[PDB]
RNA sequence: UGGUAUGUUC
RNA sequence: AUACUUACCUUAAGAUAUCAGAGGAGAGUCCUACUGAUCAAACAUGCGCUUCCAAUAGUAGAAGGACGUUAAGCAUUUAUCAUUGAACUAUAAUUGUUCAUUGAAGUCAUUGAUGCAAACUCCUUGGUCACACACACAUACGGCGCGGAAGGCGUG
């Protein structure tokens, strides 16, 4: 087809505000889900309506400026 | 439509909460101030090892090596 | 604003203007009021001491530092006292300062 | 700007060079094309995981920050960047 | 390592014959599933209170900083200095050396040199129209020439035309220096 | 800025797009090449001798080694010597050049000659030879040679060439002797053999 | 600074690990400065299966290496 | 505002260095890079009271025969931890940071 | 090893030398450095890459200690994964000797400059 | 920039009605001339209208489902055939600097003494002198053996073998200009 | 105001 | 080698050790073949300084190894899971025992891996140097030869 730049397919990532799995760290790091809002340059990405589960009774979090160093993996649930 | 400097800037002066890397320290406190690298600056924080409360602590500083994510309540 | 495109040889100016009036009001505090704080580090050495210097990359110079682990086996509590220390910016997890 | 031995990374682009990541695994194998970054690009890979099994790999890409090492073949020994006088034949203008 | 994709020819490649591989042995570190710094770091709160109530009774008092007490007097040297220039300087309508005429018609010369006499800027301004009064300016502590003088012509476009002959040359070679002239700007 | 340190030559900013295109080009391959090869030639032919460490003898192995015998010293003429360590110095390069090649022309009416042999269908390390073709964008490199490539295709089977004596073969080649030592062979045969 | 090569894994199956057994077999169509890999058809492989939502974008910190599994 | 001009001015100084591996090292400082990569003369370096990743890099270092005992070591700036200086030196004269004074001056 | 490293030496006078440099795993590497850069990049000729096993550790926490030796040649390291690094043995020729190869280096490269501007003629 | 944190700062600050002055039309519609001959030899300068993604992005949302504005479409269509006319302008005067070099004066003055000497055995002897006028001719063309590229105007060789051709069709000059020719026609196609 | 590489003719 | 076409590109800046004083230039800045002090580099130079430099009045030995042998040396430890069939111990995704059909990858290595220990052989290095095969020492050792290698301190 074309390519698709990364801060671009974040970008249309956050245009249709699709259900949202965001990983993090290893062992110690929890999965989050949730709706993209905002991110910046150096990939902090901001996140609503946050349900946190733990690495194989989720607890829900709020509004969330989630930082770079800690973001492993974004998908599409 | 949002960015995280002004979403920072307004969550100034708000109960946020600060988790770190590590799963057992949560800094729950009011922000003061916060810079371009995002180092943290909160009062009146609260310890939280594992959810469960050890005493309060005060006017504390956060760094931004080991921030996880700032939540507002 | 970008950092590249704000000026040259001014950009001291306004660290020491973010060092007044930003996230690095608790190490000022510290250095003129000469009142202990206790630095939490990443190896859970706990420091007691007073602030001498401030740094850009919290690079901090502490003087009558009370250093405290503890060993996890079985629970011992083992403590230091240090005259002198220069402690890095890496280690850091956070800085509480009493009243 | 560059240095040294970036530009011996980039010296040795078609030979069989051998990789360790910071893992433990560690590659073996024709280097395609180096960059300034170090993000290595190799072929007919041969890898030992840390675990201690080997596999082959047709086309591998390494990011250079994941790399503890990569041995270059001994000709490279001598070098003229390894020359501490080597004078400079008139930049141009 | 016998059919090569090198743009390099075969006598090349013999040389190019790299080492063998390398053999492998069992790792010493943890894989980097495990590499992490420690867990279940505990909250400081615990020093601050019992061991801050010991750490306050060995030293109740902190060693004075002298680098930046010396700083902050320095600091202070330098706002009483600004303090004392702009007291000089905010403190021409109360001037008796500035009580002269209007300064349409008053230019002065500036920089000019400090062994010069009044009679040779009198035949200097009076080329190129009617001077009506001329007053080199002094120092108060001392009387010393510091180079500077305003005159009066009796027209404004004379005198305007005498500052713009004497400032368009580089200056009016006034017999050794060059002092260029202007409006008075009061 | 960048610098070849091999060709010599300058460049402007550093674009990778322009100093990927210079270690492609003739002329750099081949002062790379050359400099390579000159540089083995020397850390080969430097004679980096022991330092000789010469100790005052024993007075028996004196008496013992001045009585057994003295030996012929033979020496050459300058042009000999060099006629001999030239002739020893090709002799060394043609045998670092060359290899053995029994087992491919050995197996040439293999069925599997055309998915092992041909160097072309192999499957590890075929991808390499059909990648860099070198692709000739000079046409007098493409209009100098004119025979046949004979491309052995991978799809060749058992039914071409069913019997291999018919179709012509060669007579594989004598084992070869040293030239130096070539007047001790026998020069009677045990059979007679014609032509 | 300079733009890693990946132009040859335009439109080919390749295979992330992440940090030591997280292996995202996806197709990749981009990439970045930083090694940031946007994979359409994402699959973990365990040693079971995973599917990862339809488009995805994997951060190139944790990226070590990917193997191209299809021919070029 | 950088102190590693602090310890630029720290030369043929008797100091510490407890590293993030764990090992402390007793040597006098000869110079420190800017990167704060710092070479030490005179030196003996321990591990303490555990990480055999420590006592596999403090023996494997020349000169054991656990206090190792070394001629001249180098350190990387991100493998030092901290740096104790003696106490008998004055924190007051070194710090006077005359890069900071003349950056001041020149405001 | 009584070597005696010098007292007021850094990388550009440290060149040559048999170093030992060790890592943040302990994998300490035996060679010659013979290029550094702003991230102390070492190029290593001759290496060897020695550790110890974790049979052996229990032996050496507190005699003999069987290391394992790999040899790599020629290899260039990265600064990232490296902790401290030390001399081990001192080069074959000496200071005077390299001082004579120096200025060699340095008459040949003047030799080399003027027949490039005799060939730019 | 040295380092990548600013380049993607400003990857961020350019990223982040509609029928405005400053958005390039001919960039919002797509392949901007001023865009498609940036660092070549043919280059333009700077385009003075401002270039953004996310007024792309919101027009190929708009064009896939909502709607299409045929004003942008217009001038991306004027701009084409001004830059199409100029490089016909410019395709015109390299044939005609070809027709000057083929019709030197000296080269006419050879070619015509070698004629005036070209004058059964004298139609054998007539053949033979305009084989070798042919052969002269062919030497005379053969000192420059310059074409004339039929769509992008530069010029080409007929000797040279097809892979230094597949390499000259590669350029972003090449590229460009063949996409500007699509878009043209296209246009054209549309409008006729 | 230029550099690198490549293809033809003398 | 000249002449021409084509493909890519056309540049992050500022500066060259520090402190004090005097003079000059229209509180701030610049300069002095200006002066004192510290530091760095280079070349010489000396400190009864610090460490090392291998028999030959024998057939040896010091340092570093063998990616060398005895050596398959001696002592230990492992070499896949699940469904079902004929019995079955049985809290498991019948785990345990004997036999098999099938299903996914499936390191080679068991002459393997770890620990222990001796002997033999071979490689790189040297001042393999000048006199003599000699009676010194509590202030423990006449360091008062020609050098070389590494380093410390001091002077120009």
């Amino acid at each position: 087809k074309a390519m698709v730049p990364p801060i671009n397919c974040i970008f249309n990532f956050l245009q249709q505000q699709t259900p949202v799995t965001i990983w993090l760290f290893e062992q110690i790091g929890i999965r989050i889900k949730g709706k993209i809002v905002g991110f910046d340059e150096f990939m902090n990405v901001v996140i609503d309506e946050a349900v946190e589960i733990p690495v194989n009774k989720g607890t829900p979090l709020g509004k969330i400026l989630l930082k770079g160093d800690n973001i492993t993996l974004i998908t599409s649930a | 439509p949002v960015n995280p400097k002004p979403f920072l800037k307004g969550l100034v002066n708000h109960r946020v909460g600060v988790k770190l890397k590590f799963n057992s320290t949560e800094y729950r406190g009011t922000l003061v101030s916060t810079d371009n690298y995002f180092n943290l600056q909160l009062n009146e924080a609260e310890e939280f090892v594992a959810g469960v409360s050890h005493g309060t602590l005060g006017e504390i500083f956060i760094r931004c090596n080991n921030v996880l994510y700032i939540r507002e309540l | 604003r970008p950092k590249h495109e704000l000026s040259r040889a001014e950009l001291e100016e306004l660290e020491e203007f973010e060092f007044k009036h930003g996230p690095m009001s608790l190490i000022n505090d510290a250095m003129v009021t000469r009142t202990p704080v206790i630095i939490s580090l990443r190896n859970n050495h706990k420091i007691i001491a007073r602030v001498k210097a401030f740094d850009r990359h919290c690079n901090m110079v502490l003087e009558n530092v009370k250093e405290l682990w503890t060993e996890k086996k079985n629970v011992i509590n083992r403590e230091r006292f240090i005259s002198k220390l220069f402690l890095r910016g890496d280690s850091v997890i956070v800085v509480l300062k009493t009243p | 700007m560059n240095g040294i031995p970036v530009k011996l990374l980039n010296e040795a682009q078609g030979h069989i060079v051998s990789l360790e990541l910071t893992t433990g695994a560690t590659y073996r194998g024709k280097l395609v094309e180096s960059e300034d970054s170090m993000n290595v690009q190799l072929r007919d890979v041969i890898a030992t995981e840390p675990q201690g099994a080997v596999t082959h790999m047709d086309q591998i890409f390494v990011r250079g920050s994941q790399i503890k090492f990569i041995v270059v073949p001994d000709l490279l020994k001598n070098a003229p960047l390894f020359k501490k006088n080597s004078s400079r034949p008139m930049p141009p203008i | 390592m016998n059919y090569n994709l090198s743009k390099y020819p075969d006598d090349v490649s013999r040389l190019f014959k790299p080492r063998p591989p390398l053999s492998y042995k069992r790792p010493t570190d943890y894989p980097y599933a495990k590499r992490q710094t420690n867990p279940n770091i505990t909250g400081v709160a615990n020093l601050l209170s019992t061991s801050l109530k010991h750490y306050m009774e060995e030293f109740p008092e902190g060693s004075p900083n002298n680098h930046l007490q010396r700083y902050e007097d320095i600091k202070l040297s330098k706002i009483k200095n600004a303090q004392l220039l702009d007291r000089r300087l905010q403190n021409p309508n109360v001037d008796p050396h500035i009580k002269d005429t209007d300064p349409y018609r008053t230019i002065f010369i500036g920089r000019l040199p400090y062994d010069l006499d009044e009679i040779e800027l009198q035949k200097y301004f009076v080329k190129f129209g009617e001077i009506e009064k001329i007053r080199i300016v002094k120092d108060k502590i001392t009387q010393k020439s510091k180079g500077y003088a305003f005159i009066v012509f009796k027209d404004p476009i004379s005198s305007k035309m005498a500052f713009k002959e004497i400032g368009v040359h580089r200056g009016i070679q006034i017999k050794d220096r060059i002092c260029i002239v202007d409006i008075e700007r009061g | 800025r960048y610098y070849c340190e091999y060709c010599h030559s300058y460049l402007t900013h550093d674009t990778l797009s322009v100093r990927k295109s210079h270690l492609v080009g003739k002329n750099h391959l081949r002062i790379t090449a050359d400099y390579y090869r000159n540089k083995a030639r020397d850390i080969i032919n430097k004679h980096n001798h022991k330092r000789r460490h010469i100790g005052k003898r024993g007075r028996k192995e004196r008496e013992n080694s001045s009585q057994n015998e003295t030996l012929k010293v033979t020496c050459l003429s300058n042009k000999e010597k060099r006629h001999i360590m030239h002739v020893k110095k090709m002799n060394q390069k043609e045998l670092a050049q060359t290899s053995i090649d029994t087992l491919k022309l050995l197996y040439d009416g293999s069925p599997g000659y055309s998915k092992v042999f041909v160097d072309a269908n192999r499957f590890d390390i075929g991808d390499l030879v059909k990648a860099s073709k070198l692709p000739q964008r000079a046409n007098e490199k493409s209009a100098h040679h004119s025979f046949k490539q004979t491309s052995r295709s991978r799809d060749e089977t058992c039914e071409s060439n069913p019997f291999p004596r018919l179709n012509n073969p060669k007579k594989l080649e004598p084992p070869k002797i040293l030239s130096q030592w070539s007047n001790t062979i026998p020069k009677t045969s045990i059979f007679y053999s014609v032509d | 600074v300079s733009t890693p090569e990946l132009k040859k894994y335009m439109d080919k199956k390749i295979l992330l690990n992440i940090n030591g057994s997280r292996k995202v077999a996806g197709i990749l169509r981009g990439y970045d400065i930083f090694l940031n890999v946007v994979l359409d058809d994402a699959m973990e492989i365990n040693g079971n299966n995973h599917q990862l939502g339809l488009q995805t974008v994997i951060r190139g910190n944790s990226i070590i290496s990917l193997e191209a599994l299809d021919a070029i | 505002m950088k102190l590693v001009n602090f310890l630029k001015k720290l030369r043929n100084e008797q100091v510490t260095i407890e590293l993030k591996n764990g090992t402390t090292v007793w040597g006098t400082l000869q110079s420190v890079s800017p990167q704060m990569n710092a070479i030490l003369t005179d030196v003996k370096l321990t591990l303490p009271q555990s990480n055999g990743i420590a006592m596999a890099s403090l023996y494997l270092t020349g000169g054991q025969q656990n206090i190792a005992s070394l001629q001249y070591i180098n350190i990387r700036g991100n493998t030092i931890r901290q740096i104790i200086l003696p106490d008998s030196l004055n924190l007051d004269s070194l710090l006077v940071d005359q890069k900071q004074l003349n950056s001041l001056r020149r405001s | 090893s009584k070597i005696q490293v010098a007292h007021s030496s850094r990388l550009a006078n440290l060149i040559d030398y048999k170093l030992r440099v060790l890592t943040q795993d302990g994998r300490v590497y035996i060679g010659q450095l013979m290029a550094f850069d702003k991230h102390m990049n070492l190029v290593l000729n001759e290496c060897i890459e020695e550790r110890v096993p974790k049979t052996q550790l229990d032996k050496l926490r507190p005699l003999n200690i069987k290391v394992e030796k790999r040899v790599l040649g020629l290899t260039i390291l990265r600064g990232e994964q490296i902790l401290s690094t030390v001399v081990e043995d001192k080069p074959l020729l000496s200071k005077k000797e390299r001082l004579v190869r120096d200025k060699k280096e340095k008459k040949q490269a003047q030799k080399q400059t003027k027949l490039r501007k005799e060939k730019e003629k | 920039m040295s380092t990548p944190a600013a380049e993607q700062r400003k990857l961020v600050e350019q990223l982040m009605g509609l029928h405005d002055p400053k958005i390039c039309k001919s960039y919002l519609v797509g392949e901007c001339p001023y865009d498609l001959f940036q660092g070549t030899k043919q280059s333009l300068g700077k385009c003075p209208q401002m270039h953004l993604t996310k007024h792309k992005i919101q027009y190929e949302r708009e064009v896939k489902q909502g709607k299409t504005f045929p004003e942008f479409e217009r001038e991306y269509l004027a701009i084409l055939s001004r830059f199409v006319n100029e490089c016909n302008g410019q395709i015109s005067v390299a044939l005609q600097n070809l027709k000057h070099t083929a019709e030197e004066r000296m080269k006419i003055q050879q070619v015509t003494e070698e004629l005036d000497v070209l004058d059964l055995i004298s139609k054998r002897k007539e053949v033979a002198k305009r084989v070798r006028n042919i052969t002269e001719n062919v030497g005379q063309s053969a000192q420059q053996k310059l074409q004339v590229c039929e769509v992008c105007g530069a010029y080409l060789s007929r000797l040279d073998t097809d892979r230094r051709l597949a390499d000259h069709f590669l350029g972003k000059i090449h590229l460009g200009y063949v996409k500007m020719r699509e878009d043209y026609d296209r246009l054209m196609k549309n409008n006729r």
